[PDB]
């Protein structure tokens, strides 16, 4: 029922029309689990070469 | 005039991208090689499309955006493609070995081994900002690539540019164009990681965008190309606003405003009409108020669900073409009598509306056919977490018996992840529930 | 070769559909967490909707109408009625009912139950049965849940022999295409102790639920009498026949209530589709005026009727979108 | 991405230059190395499995590899003998007599230096190795004993890369020696433990084939090695050329392998045929789904009905209907899905080639990751404990240096990995 804000232009316009009312972490914290788990992968390829070696 | 840089990851992201920035050259009259004959302004200017695009001295006008994938296949063909003039190597950034579908492999392996390469490529295009908006992150859900180091990306983007809106353009995965059983296992996990690092991400369910291509162009095998060239149509109506001139989200804190209320719950529904076939001899124009009231038909979405069934906290009609605002209140009238529109209580029930006078451009060969007005609808119902409750029982079934698990375990993931993820999207799946029932 | 799963167990009425199906061995049961179904007979609560018509190579159905439970929840059917359009306010089939939480529309009540009481007419009301609306109010708010007040009808048509209270069981098939099917056999739940209408307290003669009731089987078996007597006692005793006093109304409330929420439920252009039994429970004054009770979601069968119903189901239901390789339904066409 | 591929043992040889004789065809190499198609479809991945020199010669990057010269000169002699890198001919002259502890401990440890310096060569020329691919038999001792000694070493010297194996298991009905299920117990304990991706390519199953199916009174290793070639030409086809999905060797055990140790695959193809007949009428897209899915087609003495399906790879090569694909492969699933887990949703996933194989029009090759694969070392564990309960030709081991104790784990380590796909068969 009640349009308002019109704007209009060259380009084209815009509106809006109503019909009824109402009723992070840091760069730290991040290399931390980047580099963590890394360090289970190399501990991981470790046990391997490890069990290999036996 | 603010600027807009466009990151697109992984397989899905860069064939977007293309289908997108493709789009964007022939509706700005842009050039494979990058000139832009109407561009009076030589080397420089602050117009409304210098949002998406960057101006050199010799008068080219080259992508505020940058590729990046963790295997050369994909970005190779952009380099040789018909638009390879058009960027310039930096903003192609490839890598050796892809994520393998492994979104530990993608975030955690290979993602810590270029994220740092990644970022100053961004920071080399922010530089030549003037006044940075923010970003648009175009990617997958399912790949490991698009899954994994896209969140990882956005943790840091928010660490590096922290005042910095950051909108995302997901594709929701489908089996009907899979290439893994495990995209249940990424999805969750990105979404999880990414979740507070997005303000408004758009989703886009290959399921219906492949069912669309099928019904109503007559394609009985939707490629990846048939796919990308609907969707980038629908891109090209969510980010016109920035690219002309306009009054309705001409930037991108505008977005959240408008479409976004509670932060979390960020996932605006699109609806867009008509699609029709270029191949199709006889087509009779559909009117505003046809296009708008095929706006709420579920056959037309994104995401294929039930907005009835569901409650809206905003709703935007953007319309391309011959429309007039007359028309268009009058198709809201008709509609509000004949559908189930509810909206919730500490919302107003309303439509903005943005028109564009200029109709969609279609691609020379596509497989759309030009239209005289066309239509697309950016509402928040709570009927979108349908697909969080698929795709999180998907996630239930595998996890449960802890298949494929080991192989995220490996790349150094922890197997608290996965539930630490899962009790997020349940918590996720709980507030649309508070506020749709 | 098609396929189904159960997942309500205590469907007397699915659980012979699902027999009837396995018997054409043209249909296999599947698990319970098989998605990859044609057929589904879903639980009564939190059935996933929302994991319907999402399966490749798959046409998939459901016995249940979403957004159906606004017709089959009494606080809601009071609500859909007084809110729309299409019944309003005005409606004189169904009994004038307000919703009551407790500690809403309370004061509003109050404001009917004076003109009543200012107007020495009939002023007795239901939830229990009573004509003081403080013996109500009282009784509300002791149980805990929300509960419906609603206009006692205080003259009722009266079975003879005996001056009994009864009530009528429609059932009614909304099919894919939202036909809406009325099963040509009804059932009048009778009471067997003579109505009472003075003491409101004994409820055995007010209320003509199978259960209470179970002087059971006095005049028919098991308290049921079937359209065909209950045809000819209307002719006998009051020169007229079931089709025109009565069934006209029936087929007028079961048409009006659910064209009035088929845009909000309606399958037609959906991914999945949608096909549901109801029950319809109405009620005759003196006058031969048929008043609307209630709706369930979730009915049941009469013994002697499970045979015909549940073969008809299968035939305009199921085989209707699953084919295979003199209608005992009246089509409402509308 | 690179694969580097390797052959060991009679066996391992044989089925192993069958298959370079097979796709080279198929990406139209002819043996002196020069390329001769006329689709560009069959150079864009050739660079997987062939490397290039100048004057645009394509050679295999395969090793050739046995503990005698008997049947490597045989190789040499063939069809395609001369395509092959002669400085990747590694051999011995003592042979391992179909002893696994020779061609793992004693003999096949004086050579296998020898071996992993070739296998270093050709990785360091890799733009980007993505793993290797062995070819060789269990039932005897240089492909049985020294294949699972090289895998143990790769993995050492390449713990990131992807180790694929094609196992021809034991038996009976095609049998050489009596040892037979000792080498292959012994061999399937390393394979657990080693490798990420096993084709196991039963003989019992290649035998009843040619014997049942294909009419053949009495059939050679020849006939059998039709069905494997046919089997490792379908199999490799989504890694040899490009596509709809692009294959590797990772992606493979990511969506293939639920659970580590539960990696041993079901080989399918479709239609059967033998050598010199050819078939007139091409088969339509329902007859290829239905037969490639059939147990008289799989590659494995196994009944699928016997077990659940935890993950399916199907590929069409052909020009066909890839819609009508869709809806055959989909109404497989929908009309027996008691015989697919539920607990993987969407767990059968199909691909298409333009380019069929020879002599064919159109095809379609199985990879099924079964729990009824457990019948296939069920059988060699019960061949196993019937000599091995009375010590039965254990010297020739214990000769070797080996102990019983290490016989004993072997068996515990394969009926585990019974027990495990008995596991998931009733979850
Ligand atoms: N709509 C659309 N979806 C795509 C396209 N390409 C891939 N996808 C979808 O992306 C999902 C898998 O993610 P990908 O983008 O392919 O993989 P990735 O991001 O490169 O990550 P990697 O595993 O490392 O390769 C699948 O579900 C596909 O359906 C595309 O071009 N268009
Ligand atoms: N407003 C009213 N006026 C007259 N009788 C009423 C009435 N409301 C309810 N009744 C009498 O109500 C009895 C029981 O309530 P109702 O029939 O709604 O059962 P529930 O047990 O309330 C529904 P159902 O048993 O069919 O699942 C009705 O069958 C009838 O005997
Ligand atoms: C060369 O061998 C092949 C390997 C693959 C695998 C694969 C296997 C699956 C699956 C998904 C995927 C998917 O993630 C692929 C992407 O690329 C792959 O390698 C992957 O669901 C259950 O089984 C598929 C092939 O065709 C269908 C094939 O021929
Ligand atoms: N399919 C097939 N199997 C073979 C072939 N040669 C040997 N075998 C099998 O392999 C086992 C013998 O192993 P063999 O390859 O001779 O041992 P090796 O040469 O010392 O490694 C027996 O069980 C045979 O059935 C062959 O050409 N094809
Ligand atoms: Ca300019
Ligand atoms: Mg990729
Ligand atoms: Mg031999």
């Amino acid at each position: 029922m009640e349009v308002i804000e019109l704007n209009k232009c060259t380009s084209g316009q815009s509106f809006e029309v109503i019909l009824k009312p109402p009723s992070d972490p840091s760069l730290e914290e991040i290399q931390k689990k980047l580099e963590a788990a890394e360090e289970r992968r190399k501990y991981q390829e470790a046990e391997l070469l490890k069990h290999l070696a036996e | 005039m603010r600027e807009c840089i466009s990151i697109h990851v992984g397989q899905a992201g860069v064939q977007i991208g293309n289908a997108c920035w493709e789009l964007y050259c022939l509706e700005h009259g842009i050039q494979p090689d990058g000139q832009m004959p109407s561009d009076k302004t030589i080397g420089g200017g602050d117009d409304s499309f210098n949002t998406f695009f960057s101006e050199t001295g010799a008068g080219k006008h080259v992508p505020r955006a940058v590729f990046v994938d963790l295997e050369p296949t994909v970005i190779d063909e952009v380099r040789t493609g018909t638009y390879r003039q058009l960027f310039h190597p930096e903003q192609l950034i490839t890598g050796k070995e892809d994520a393998a579908n492994n979104y530990a492999r993608g975030h955690y392996t290979i993602g810590k081994e270029i994220i740092d390469l990644v970022l100053d490529r961004i920071r080399k295009l922010a530089d030549q900002c003037t006044g940075l908006q923010g970003f648009l992150v175009f990617h997958s859900f399912g790949g490991g690539t698009g899954s994994g180091f896209t969140s990882l990306l956005m943790e840091r983007l928010s660490v590096d540019y922290g005042k910095k809106s950051k909108l995302e353009f997901s594709i929701y995965p489908a089996p009907q164009v899979s290439t893994a059983v495990v995209e249940p296992y990424n999805s969750i996990l990105t979404t999880h990681t990414t979740l507070e690092h997005s303000d408004c991400a758009f989703m886009v369910d290959n399921e219906a965008i492949y069912d669309i291509c099928r019904r109503n162009l007559d394609i009985e095998r939707p490629t990846y190309t048939n796919l990308n060239r609907l969707i980038s149509q629908i891109v090209s109506s969510i980010t016109a606003s920035l690219r002309f001139d306009g009054a309705l989200n001409v930037d991108l804190t505008e977005f959240q405003t408008n479409l976004v209320p509670y932060p979390r719950i960020h996932f605006p529904l699109a609806t867009y009409a008509p699609v029709i076939s270029a191949e199709k001899a006889y087509h009779e124009q559909l009117s505003v108020a046809e296009i708008t009231n095929a706006c709420f038909e579920p056959a037309n979405q994104m995401v294929k669900c039930d907005p009835r069934h569901g409650k809206y906290m905003a709703c935007c009609l953007l319309y391309r073409g011959d429309v007039v605002p007359k028309d268009v209140n009058a198709a809201i009238a008709t509609i509000k009598t004949k559908r189930s529109i509810q909206f919730v209580d500490w919302c107003p029930t309303g439509f903005k509306v943005g028109i564009n006078y200029q109709p969609p451009t279609v691609v020379p060969g596509g497989d759309l056919a030009k239209v005289q007005r066309a239509v697309c609808m950016l509402s928040n119902t709570t009927a979108i977490a349908e697909a969080w409750a698929r795709l999180d029982h998907k996630f239930d079934l595998m996890y449960a018996k802890r298949a494929f698990v080991h192989w995220y375990v490996g790349e150094g993931m922890e197997e608290g992840e996965f539930s630490e993820a899962r009790e997020d999207m349940a918590a996720l799946e709980k507030d649309y529930e508070e506020v749709g029932v | 070769m098609y396929t189904f799963v159960v997942r309500d167990e205590n469907s007397s009425v699915y659980a012979e559909v699902s027999r009837l199906l396995l018997a054409t061995g043209q249909w296999k049961r599947l698990r319970k967490d098989n998605p990859r179904f044609n057929l589904m007979l879903g639980e009564r609560n939190r059935l996933p909707f929302g994991r319907l018509g999402h399966e490749p190579g798959l046409v998939q159905l459901v016995n249940y109408y979403r957004g159906a439970d606004k017709l089959c929840r009494k606080a809601s059917l009071v609500k859909l009625i007084k809110t729309s359009p299409e019944l309003s306010e005005s409606c004189t089939w169904f009994p004038e009912s307000y919703v009551i939480y407790p500690t809403d529309e309370r004061e509003v009540f109050l404001a009917a139950y004076n003109r009543r009481r200012e107007g020495r007419e009939g002023n007795v009301w239901i939830a229990l049965i009573s004509s003081e609306a403080s013996e109500l109010l009282d009784f509300i708010d002791e149980q805990g849940q929300v509960h419906v007040i609603q206009k006692y009808l205080e003259k009722p048509l009266l079975l003879e022999p005996g001056h009994r209270k009864f009530d009528i069981r429609s059932w009614v098939l909304v099919d894919h295409l939202y036909n809406i099917y009325l099963y040509r056999e009804g059932v009048l739940r009778t009471s067997s102790e003579p109505y009472n209408s003075a003491n409101f307290q004994d409820k055995t003669c007010h209320l003509t639920n199978h259960c209470i009731q179970k002087n059971y089987g006095r005049y028919e078996e098991g308290n049921e009498m079937f359209f065909e007597e209950f045809n000819q006692y209307l002719m006998d005793a009051l020169n007229t026949t079931l089709e025109n006093s009565i069934l006209l109304q029936i087929k007028h409330i079961i048409r009006s209530c659910l064209m009035c929420i088929e845009p909000a439920i309606s399958t037609k252009h959906l991914h999945y589709q949608s096909f549901q039994l109801f029950g319809f429970d109405f009620m005759v004054d003196e006058e031969l005026k048929v008043w609307l009770i209630e709706v369930n979601g979730a009915p049941a069968c009469a013994q002697k009727l499970y045979a015909e119903l549940c073969q008809g189901i299968v035939d305009v239901a199921i085989s209707s979108v699953f084919p295979l390789a003199t209608s005992i339904f009246i089509k409402l066409h509308h | 991405r690179e694969i580097v591929h390797i052959q060991a043992g009679q066996c391992g040889n044989q089925i192993g230059a069958k298959f370079w004789e097979v796709i080279s065809d198929e990406h139209g190499i002819d043996p002196t190395g020069s390329y001769h198609g006329d689709s560009d479809l069959q150079l864009e991945r050739i660079n997987v499995y062939y490397n290039e020199a100048t004057g645009n010669k394509y050679v295999p990057r395969a090793i050739l590899v046995d503990l005698e010269p008997g049947t490597m000169d045989s190789v040499r002699s063939g069809p395609f003998g001369q395509i092959f890198r002669p400085d990747n001919f590694v051999f011995g002259q003592s042979g391992a007599g179909n002893n696994w502890a020779k061609g793992h401990y004693t003999e096949g440890a004086e050579l296998v230096d020898s071996v992993l310096d070739v296998v270093r060569k050709e990785s360091e020329s890799c733009d980007c190795l993505q793993g290797f691919q062995l070819t060789h038999s269990l039932g005897g001792g240089t492909g049985s004993g020294m294949g699972t000694l090289l895998i143990s070493k790769i993995r050492e010297e390449y713990p990131d890369r992807i180790m694929n194996t094609f196992s021809v298991m034991p038996s009976p009905k095609v049998s050489d020696t009596v040892v037979e299920p000792y080498n292959a117990t012994l061999s399937v304990h390393q394979l657990v433990e080693n490798t990420d991706e096993t084709y196991c390519i039963d003989n019992e199953a290649l035998y009843d084939i040619c014997f049942r199916t294909l009419k053949l009174t009495t059939p050679t290793y020849g006939d059998l090695n039709h069905l494997v070639s046919a089997t490792m030409s379908g199999v490799t086809t989504c890694l040899r050329f490009p596509g709809q999905l692009n294959a590797d060797l990772r992606k493979l055990a990511v969506n293939m392998v639920p659970f580590p140790r539960l990696h041993f695959f079901m080989p399918g193809f479709a239609p059967l045929t033998s050598r010199g007949s050819q078939q007139y009428r091409a088969l339509t897209v329902p007859e290829l789904t239905q037969q490639m899915f059939d147990s008289k087609n799989m590659m494995a003495a196994c009944d699928p009905r016997h077990g659940r399906y935890l993950t399916v790879a199907a590929i069409f090569r052909g020009r066909m209907s890839m819609k009508e694909v869709d809806e055959q492969m989909l109404n497989v699933q929908n009309k027996n899905s008691s015989y697919f887990v539920e607990w993987i949703p969407n767990n059968v996933k199909t691909a298409v080639c333009d380019i069929p194989p020879r002599g064919l029009k159109m095809s379609a090759t199985f990879i099924g990751n079964s729990t009824a694969i457990q019948e296939l070392f069920k059988r060699i564990s019960e061949q196993f404990t019937a000599m091995f309960r009375r010590k039965a030709f254990l010297h020739w081991y214990t000769g070797e240096g080996m102990d019983e104790m290490e016989f004993t784990e072997a068996e515990s380590n394969m009926n585990d990995l019974v027990s495990e796909y008995q596991q998931y068969q009733d979850a």
